[PDB]
């Protein structure tokens, strides 16, 4: 992964460091990842109901370029190489009650 | 692993479950119900005496 | 009186993967490794906590 | 709604219904839905037919079919309650979920509209008994009575 | 809300979704990739059950009106339901329909028998309060029994 | 009449917890000249009862003991443990909170006999995944790595264009978790092409998707079904 020109050190980067720009490929013509897929690798309390804070590095790519195409949101989003799905089908689930 | 261990091939069936479309048709459900209820009373009383 | 209630979902879902192959975020790994071996409910806690 | 993209969808969703179809916003729904389906129905084969080019293969997929088959047994939701209103009971790692019929709503299916007078109870079926001693011609069997 | 602005926010929440529904897994399967992980592992889960006891609903006495009481720290918070209020929602009125009564609630469970002959037990009483006036028993099992550590 | 002159008890508490209960009010009738005259008898309801508890009767989780510890795995080191339900959750009773299986390091007897892949002739990716040579230098991304395209100086035709994939082409490819009724992760890999590009119309107005390898054919007809 050194020198994938993708940040596989979660924070520092180091992976990324004085590498040449011979050596960083384009490993993927995307790196927009879908557009809150940070919140699915939170931590969560289950007595008071809250999200804390961030437990899962969600964008490690792992150097493959897996795009998605969402049809919901038309537009191509690099999922990390770890999840094992992450779909966008929409479901809207109404209920209406007046007295 | 290559020898059976339950465990860790559930997991399989855990993550990516038993079994895969061979065929199917993709679209989308569109399921409504709407309950209307409504009363009404009126009185009207006049005496002259 | 109205009630609404309403859900938009529209990632029908993520899949985590299962705890061997999912990557720690940096920070949390930093508390993981600070740890203090032993039950000292105090860091473990605060563990919880954040 | 299942399916579509959110804000024709939320249109539609939104529609109180009183008047039936909202034409113009069902229509506009129904391009969305194009735009972005919903699995609506399906075949299934076993996913251990898949186990097909690795190293190992054979024996991974041998060892994934006994294990398909334990699984099975451990977590079929025969061993549920049965639902309410002929709802399918469905068994999500250790819990059991109803899947409702069209015209039963409610979380377990519990409360059933105007509409849905018909009390028929249909008969999911019971857990397999265990094999059977193997008989006469050395086969075991095993039955589930459907009650 | 009218249909315009409804329909545009559920446009807006595909670009900024919330977590709406999730399956959860127990923070200390993820305990890894560090010294001592597997002793870590262990200790953590002992935290999370030490802190679901610290934080445990059980110790509030209850809320009148069905109010949810929530360990905050050290004291208890009655989350009144709607329109009703005060320091145990003893005020006010409920909207909506009720089926009525008190809802029983759990007391803490009591400590774990040290695994005699390997099996530790606890029970509780469902006291807190007692179901009264046909409200609903509590929900769960009276007792629990594990493996020895 | 008007009936609301005669105000409802309150609602009877309801007659069951968990099972469909009813619960019933009526209204404190006082006979009276205002009753006689304004057809109070014929056109007032009198008492209501509804619906309560319709909840179903929650039912807890039981979970079985342990059984022992497996044989420790060779080239997982990770002897594992397991136990049943002997009854799951549902209607809400209270859920299977402990784990249902455990996992314990453990130092093998016996040692490893698995083998590389050694595909042969076919381009083993990074990976490991091996893809038809035809595919090196494809000009696309067939591992994923790119590593079939990593050192090629030349590559094969790319088709004319990028066309889009099919509308929501995954789905057809997510794992199925029969005994739940639910989609699980990802199994197919319907990004792959194959290094060719089937394509199909919805309309001859459309830009024409790119058909993936995994799905031999692919419809577009809209069914009211
Ligand atoms: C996908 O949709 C196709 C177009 O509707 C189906 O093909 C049609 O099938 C009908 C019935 O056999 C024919 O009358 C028609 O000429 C056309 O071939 C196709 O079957 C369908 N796929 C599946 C798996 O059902």
């Amino acid at each position: 992964l050194v020198c994938n020109g993708d940040s596989d050190c979660d924070e520092d980067s180091a992976d990324e460091d004085r590498c040449e720009d011979s050596e960083r490929r384009p490993s993927c013509d995307i790196d927009k990842p879908p557009p809150n897929i940070e919140l699915t690798g939170n931590g969560y309390n289950e007595l008071t109901g809250q999200f804390r804070n961030r437990v899962i590095n969600t964008k490690s790519f792992g150097g493959q370029c897996r795009k998605v195409f969402s049809g919901d949101g038309k537009d191509f989003y690099r999922l990390s190489g770890n999840v094992l799905s992450y779909t966008f089908q929409v479901k809207i689930n109404n209920d209406f009650n007046y007295e | 692993p290559l020898e059976y261990n339950s465990a860790l091939y559930s997991r399989i069936f855990d993550d990516f479950g038993t079994h895969y479309f061979t065929s199917g048709s993709l679209g989308g459900v569109y399921d409504l119900l709407y309950q209307f209820s409504s009363e009404e009373l009126k009185n009207s009383g006049l005496t002259e005496e | 009186q109205l009630l609404v209630v309403e859900n938009t979902v529209e990632v029908a879902q993520f899949i985590n993967n299962n705890p061997e192959f999912l990557q720690l975020a940096e920070p949390f790994w930093k508390e993981l490794s600070h740890l203090p071996s032993l039950y000292d409910y105090s860091a473990y806690r605060r563990l919880i906590d954040q | 709604i299942r399916g579509g993209r959110s804000e024709y969808g939320a249109a539609l969703a939104w529609e109180k219904g009183s008047s039936g179809l909202e034409e113009k916003t069902f229509s506009e729904w129904l391009e969305s839905v194009k735009e972005n389906p919903a699995v609506i129905d399906f075949e299934l084969a076993p996913i251990v037919d898949l186990v097909r080019n690795i190293p190992c293969a054979v024996t991974k997929r041998n060892n994934l079919r006994k294990a398909l088959q334990e699984y099975a047994a451990k977590f079929d939701p025969c061993q549920c309650a049965p639902c309410p209103n002929n709802g399918r009971p469905t068994l999500s790692g250790t819990e059991c979920l109803c899947v409702c019929q069209s015209g039963t709503y409610g979380e377990n299916c519990e409360k059933q509209s105007p509409d849905y007078k018909s009390n028929a109870v249909d008969g999911q079926w019971g857990c397999w008994s265990s094999w059977s001693t193997c008989d006469a011609t050395y086969k075991r069997s095993r039955t589930r009575e459907c009650n | 809300g009218n249909k315009r602005r409804y329909s545009a926010w559920a446009e807006s929440v595909t670009n900024l979704p919330q977590v709406i529904k999730q399956k959860l897994t127990p923070l200390y399967e993820l305990v890894k990739e560090v010294p001592c992980a597997s002793v870590k592992k262990l200790y953590l889960k002992w935290a999370l059950e030490e802190y679901l006891d610290e934080f445990d609903p059980c110790h509030c006495r209850p809320c009148q009106n069905g109010g949810l009481a929530t360990v905050e720290g050290t004291h208890c918070l009655c989350h009144c339901k709607p329109y009703t209020f005060g320091a145990a929602c003893e005020q006010g009125v409920l909207v909506g329909n009720q089926a009525g009564g008190v809802d029983g609630g759990w007391s803490c469970w009591s400590s774990w028998s040290p695994c005699v002959q390997g099996k530790k037990t606890r029970s509780r009483e469902c006291n807190n309060p007692p179901p009264s006036g046909g409200g609903r028993s509590c929900v769960g099992e009276t007792t629990e029994s594990t493996q020895c550590e | 009449c008007f009936c609301d002159h005669y105000a409802w008890t309150q609602w009877t508490s309801c007659s069951k917890t968990c099972n469909s209960g009813t619960q019933s009010r009526h209204r404190q009738i006082v006979v009276d000249k205002y009753y006689q005259e304004n057809f109070c008898e014929q056109i007032c309801s009198k008492q209501e009862t509804r619906e309560c508890n319709w909840q179903r009767c929650p039912i807890n989780c039981l979970l079985g003991d342990f059984g022992p510890w497996s044989d420790c795995d060779p080239c997982i080191e990770k002897q594992s443990k397991v136990r049943s339900v002997l009854r799951p959750s549902q209607f809400g009773g209270q859920p299977c909170t402990a784990p249902l299986v455990a996992f314990q390091p453990c130092i093998p007897s016996k040692l490893c006999k698995i083998e590389e892949a050694d595909c042969k002739n076919k381009f083993r990716c990074d990976s490991g995944r091996c893809i038809a040579r035809k595919l090196e230098c494809n000009g696309e991304n067939d591992c994923g790595d790119n590593s079939d395209e990593r050192d090629c100086g030349r590559t094969k035709a790319v088709c004319t264009r990028k066309y889009n994939p099919i509308p929501s082409v995954q789905l057809m490819g997510n794992g199925f978790h029969f005994l739940a009724g639910e989609p699980r992760g990802e199994v197919l890999d319907n990004s792959f092409t194959g290094g060719i590009c089937k394509t199909v119309k919805s309309s001859r107005t459309s830009n024409p998707y790119r058909v993936p390898a995994n799905l031999e054919n692919v419809g577009f007809e809209v069914q009211t079904a």
